[PDB]
């Protein structure tokens, strides 16, 4: 139970102390890079360089005790186990990065001034979203809208191609106040324009002659929606997907249906052997494996639902099944006054 | 193949080409389950591709085509495994186990629940690994 | 067969070799236009000339042997059959793009340098969206929305004359650090509106008399959004079209419905011919025309419910016809029961 | 114009000026159809156009002045046929148009599918172009 | 009939020939203001300005026109009738802004330069937008929105105020490279401070000194939001109310709830006189009267929601309704099967 | 009485008397503040000064009156009693502000020219939101939508580092056109970054050398959304919750929940004794205590179910409460039947 | 004030303190207009002001407080008048308001809808302005 | 601890582990209460941690398990009673509270009300302030 009790303090934080410790070390992290960059700046390169260094060692010293105990802690779920367990674990992305921060940093001290450590500090400052949960949600609202994403990246892209090349063609030869030639080349103007349809514009390089500026009046009005648009089309996404989670089924709506799934599918997997105890409730066994199938994919198709949130469709289905079964009472009824009078 | 036709001809029991739900409730009678309307007509709509109420051949070969060991099955069996599992890990209680499978859902017998479990916890210690039982089946 | 097949793979892909082979030519389209865009720099014009020259050459060739081949494959639809099918089918727009592209590159190649290869090859890029499915979804959208793409480019372009004439009135007259007049004339004015409104900014034009700044910092904060809304209402579309295909209708729940809805248009048109085989389930002319009339608004009306999604108008008259039924077998047990005693 | 008063007239059978729900059914029944209430009651609601739930002598014009051949409504049937049609084409297989015609829907009588199929596959191929089909409607 | 058909021309247009006329005088319009601007440069301005002032006379001479047909025309309508509907129908705001637009230019005229003659033009540029249907769409969202829209601008107006001052005080005493104090008053940071939550950045004034820099970077990233806020929520106010459009009740589902609300008022209004017809279906009076108030409301609460769109209320409402129906015809059922039996 | 109408017109207006009161010491506060700015510039500093210092007096005063006058009214609310209740009262965050302000204004002008009145108007013009109406719907919101804000400003800050330190890399040795090293440090590079990744974009600093440019270029149109997304999520979660509160439950269906809430709260608190009046309707004790535990827990979870808004979630569970009703009638009515024949 | 007390007592014909729908529909019957329990139910519904399904004597005071000639009911009226009327004016042809007060709704006998004819088309002509009848509501 | 299964023991009657709504009737029943079966079906959905529809005893046990007292309940308690209380403040006038709790939601006696006016109201003013009556309980 001690492994557990480490492995949740390390991964998958569920209390204070564990929100304390991570709060702690990503503050760490975030002092040593502010160090750093103090560190770049060349009046404060007397003594930041060797504090850094001392803070680095014991950072990368710190940070290989977590990563040995982590992976020692890591045997307690049923997936980790064993030698290959842990070299599975090592898999995980999160866990790659934190192997070669370490291996990186250690490779480095002992190759006094250091040029990579400010990347591998960079890098190491990913340190603190654990079990990819920031990247996850992200990941799974741009996968929902992958089919919006494209468009708003193909149609802005193709307006910016073309607009850049218009404005080119435009203000191919105008010499601008200084005697430079603003748009010299297409990657100058590729350049205007990427730097004006995302709403940066630096001033370095602006249109001069009156048809450049007249194609950059009529375009940017237009064109710079459809480099903004991902930005709404991923907001609205995260507002509707927090909507929704307010709108989840309770927990204990969703247990008998796992275990009429899990029942089915034991069923169906002790069907397979005609010795067995399943054969309690010659030809009728082609007839019990298509009855345990049904019921098996009704049972999938049941726990579904239950993990869905609640939805116009479940009311349509439960009020069908309601009028199914009134109707047949009624019919019953019925029937039975009949048969009596 | 041709063994589907031979199941499809005893649920029929009419010979005309549809499975109607009160033909599946008569076997469902003849094997001895006593179903409810309810869960005939939810059977059949699982069932059926055409969505008028009778489950056609072409439609029998499709569901009976389709089977488990897929992966978008097998890890629905883990969620509904991890769905009864305390404590996040992988590892579910022999107690647990027999508990919930003897009174929820449609509540197994004692015999089959036993099997289940030799056949899950096959090693000496009080915890099933679902894992390794799910990748079993 | 094989005809359908070559069509398949090469429009409306649906496979990963398909989607390789388009993934491949988008990229050498794309390298195309890297190359393009390095031989318009005057450092590589030595040889990235006749490299681009030979590379366009053997692209030309390319494209006219797959537009050639889908221009063939394309007799496997219905719609394009004979001589005039091949034509209707190159009366769609991306196949206008591609004839004109290939038309004209072979032009350029006729009649070494090639000055509009570079707009050739642009347009080339457009090669890749298939079937328009990219601009489909824009254009539902916007169509959507046109009541309210509308407001916003207009209100927002009202303020933006409005606040333009405004600070042109206030710093008409206003010599700049470097002795040059900012606004000058309405249309320098205009120009820095274009360029504020969209959160540009280049710096070329900055307002000097405190009551050109005054009004615009008092415009920007407003009329700023007004132009920035075409992206928020598109990116809610976006977001909010998406969450209604999660909530689609199963595929197998209109196919009865369908077959409703061909059944009595086949009905109607045969109630036409009064020797026909429908006349089997004179005054009775006249009204059973009207009854396949209303039996084919019902399919329709059926139909068109059944391609929309799951709505609360769904539930409503479901539960109705549902209400209806079971009120109508209350009666009827109420009537037998009476009748009986 | 005066043809559909001699309609409205048959199918009221009271001389009220309102076709009733019961009215249509005695209709239907006159012909031989047997329908039920909730058809009855969704035919009323299609065709009424003030929500009174009864059909009005405008309302019956306004039904009877729209008519097919529209564009809504062509693109509507070539979209049902799609339903029906695979693999993308526009050539629908006779064998699945006349097997789905006598089971899905209301089930057409054997002589109207055939005289569907003549008039429909007019050439000899073994494939009907719906198109053309519905071009012909 | 005729003014009606001319009223409806002019004004709420139905049809194409319509569109036309206002798509042409809006385009001639837009050519006015172009030339405008075009005259308002020193080099066209030989004879921009006399052909701009026969445009503006004779587009004058058809703006009077049109305005006097439509005063003419606007009898058609209830409210504008006789003098004071005619004197009504001027005090709409689209009215005013054409009568002011024609009286200016007349008196322009009057007293060949004209320098005010651009802002007229300008104020002319608004008479597209007929019955204010534009505007009436972005102020009911405001409106809707009138919670959310003043926390956008008063948090955000506060953030900028400190972050303003916090920056000036950072930067008070900093020389620029061309030695002149960029935040030199209070004011000059709040220029800078409208200019970088609007994500406009000019470069103009750019902080200096490390301090300032830094706030103005721990700052940018946070409040910048609360300035774009405005247009997200607009944006999806917009989308969410044409999802809602979507969503509308048929039109012929309200006629008989308007007929049941004018047929109780009108009961209403009867009964108030005991010598009436309403009194075919003494004490008895004060109850009658209870009798109809309870039938008013009841009709206007039922009006009401007709006109609103379908809702999970109407749902829970219809079922709840239906449920009571076939409860009351089960009891009844129960009462004559035991007083039988 | 009048402790309560004081208290009411002060804090949480409700009519047109206290808006304007309201607005009139918003105004005052604005248009010292306005003159604050004018007194910033040395041209005005004459008599800006003299007449700033007497409306700060006279308006510090004011103030006093005000807080003084408010803590006396304060006494109405249950809350805020006797001698501590006036402390809690001035424990409210815009309690403090305006006790800091008036303690700040005195102290200023005990100990001619005010250095830091400045920043005390500055704080001055938050009195304006009472109660924290403004500051709860933005704290309720970022609360709610917590686990993506918290994404979109670490993706957006991770992205927004690595890109700095590329681009320094790529540009570290790079001489502008003036000579100046842009990206001497990695400081100047974050601060570009902060600069870029917000749409700004003042034009201090940007990069020269083509593998800066196309950094730059592949990075802004991608990491700049990730900072934008906290703007857009906002909007339409304020938008979403504007949607809902239009479908908010009437007032008069929650006072029966209220009420069964209250009276089995009060229950089960007599349970408690034994000797109490709650006993009128051995071993039972133990009976009564569980069965009025589980009312209690009915009853609170039907309240707050009731202040939800409408929900189908609700309409389902409704559904279900009325079909077991007439399930149960119906069985009752079948055994009737049949135990009557 | 003191005349909603004897309007109430009748109303309530048990002396309780509380209008039940069982009294309302009592008092209908006496009256003679023999409604539905759903029309009831809707009644109590729109009154009540707690919630608890019946009419309490301060809710009567409240209904019986706000009346008409407000904006808010003055502007409802002018749209639902607006509901009928056709081509976008002020005017509703007389004929079409007599048809669809006799027919739609609570169908009104032939002397109330000639005197409501008679009091709002007052002038010759044959439509009736419906905002000056509506006005002088 | 022990005394939770004398509890759970005499709500069984049969003796199987789950308490079944027809148990928790007739316990009511013997009480003497007459419930509904909609109420005992929301009390047994309350009180249900698994969703099968009965009470076994580790739901008994975490039903008894967490108590009043906590914030979330306190808070409730004086939201409830804020939805009685006008005019904004934190005092409820005595005969609005005797009124509400005589009538409103399930009806006290008037013995309970008195005690309840009694304990909360101990000062001798004519309102009583809630926030301290909910801070008693
Ligand atoms: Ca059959
Ligand atoms: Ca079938
Ligand atoms: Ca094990
Ligand atoms: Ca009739
Ligand atoms: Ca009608
Ligand atoms: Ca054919
Ligand atoms: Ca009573
Ligand atoms: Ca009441
Ligand atoms: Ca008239
Ligand atoms: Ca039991
Ligand atoms: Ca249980
Ligand atoms: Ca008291």
């Amino acid at each position: 139970n001690i492994q557990g009790r480490v492995y949740n303090f390390l991964e998958r934080p569920t209390g204070w102390k564990c929100f304390v410790y991570h709060f702690t070390v990503f503050l760490i992290v975030l002092i040593c890079l502010i160090f750093s960059v103090l560190s770049t700046i060349q009046q404060y390169n007397n003594l930041a360089t060797e504090t850094l260094f001392w803070m680095e060692i014991v950072l990368v010293v710190f940070f290989g005790a977590e990563y040995v105990v982590r992976l020692w802690s890591a045997g307690c779920r049923s997936k980790y186990v064993g030698v290959w367990g842990r070299l599975r674990f090592a898999r995980k992305p999160i866990s790659v990065i934190d192997l070669i921060v370490v291996v990186a940093s250690v490779i480095v001290l002992c190759v006094s001034a250091i040029r990579g450590i400010r990347f591998l500090q960079i890098l190491r400052m990913l340190h603190v979203d654990r079990q990819g949960g920031t990247w996850r949600l992200l990941g799974s609202v741009v996968f929902i809208h992958r089919q919006e994403l494209i468009t708003t990246l193909y149609i802005g892209f193709l307006g910016l191609i073309f607009s850049s090349y218009f404005v080119y063609l435009a203000e191919k030869d105008a010499i601008d106040s200084s005697g430079e030639y603003q748009f010299g080349s297409y990657a100058d103007a590729l350049w205007w324009g990427v730097v004006t349809v995302t709403t940066i514009g630096y001033g370095d390089k602006v249109p001069q002659t009156w048809i450049g500026k007249t194609i950059a009046s009529c375009f940017s009005v237009f064109a710079i929606s459809f480099f903004a648009l991902p930005a709404g089309i991923l907001g609205s996404g995260f507002a509707l997907k927090v909507q929704q989670k307010q709108r989840q089924k309770h927990f204990n709506r969703q247990i008998p249906a796992a275990a009429s799934l899990i029942q089915t599918a034991w069923r169906c997997y002790a069907a397979e052997n005609p010795d067995s105890a399943t054969w309690k409730i010659e030809h009728h066994r082609a007839a019990i494996k298509v009855i345990r199938r049904m019921q098996y994919f009704v049972a999938k198709k049941k726990f579904q639902q239950a993990r869905k949130p609640y939805d116009v469709r479940d009311v349509i289905e439960q009020y069908s099944q309601g009028h199914l079964n009134l109707m047949v009472r009624i019919k019953e009824l019925q029937r039975r006054l009949d048969q009596s009078l | 193949i041709a063994e589907f036709k031979e199941a499809f001809s005893l649920f029929d029991k009419d010979g005309d080409g549809t499975i109607t739900t009160k033909e599946l409730g008569t076997v469902m009678r003849s094997l001895g389950q006593n179903p409810t309307e309810a869960e005939l007509q939810d059977m059949i709509n699982e069932v059926d591709a055409d969505g008028n109420g009778t489950i056609d051949f072409p439609e029998f070969l499709t569901m009976m085509a389709r089977k488990m060991k897929d992966t978008d099955s097998e890890e629905e069996i883990r969620e509904a495994f991890r769905v009864f599992d305390k404590d996040g890990n992988g590892y579910i209680s022999a107690a647990e186990l027999r508990h919930v499978m003897t009174n929820l859902g449609e509540k197994l017998t004692d015999e089959e629940v036993d099997e289940m479990i030799r056949e899950a916890d096959i090693d000496g210690d009080g915890q099933v690994n679902y894992e390794e039982f799910v990748q079993m089946m």
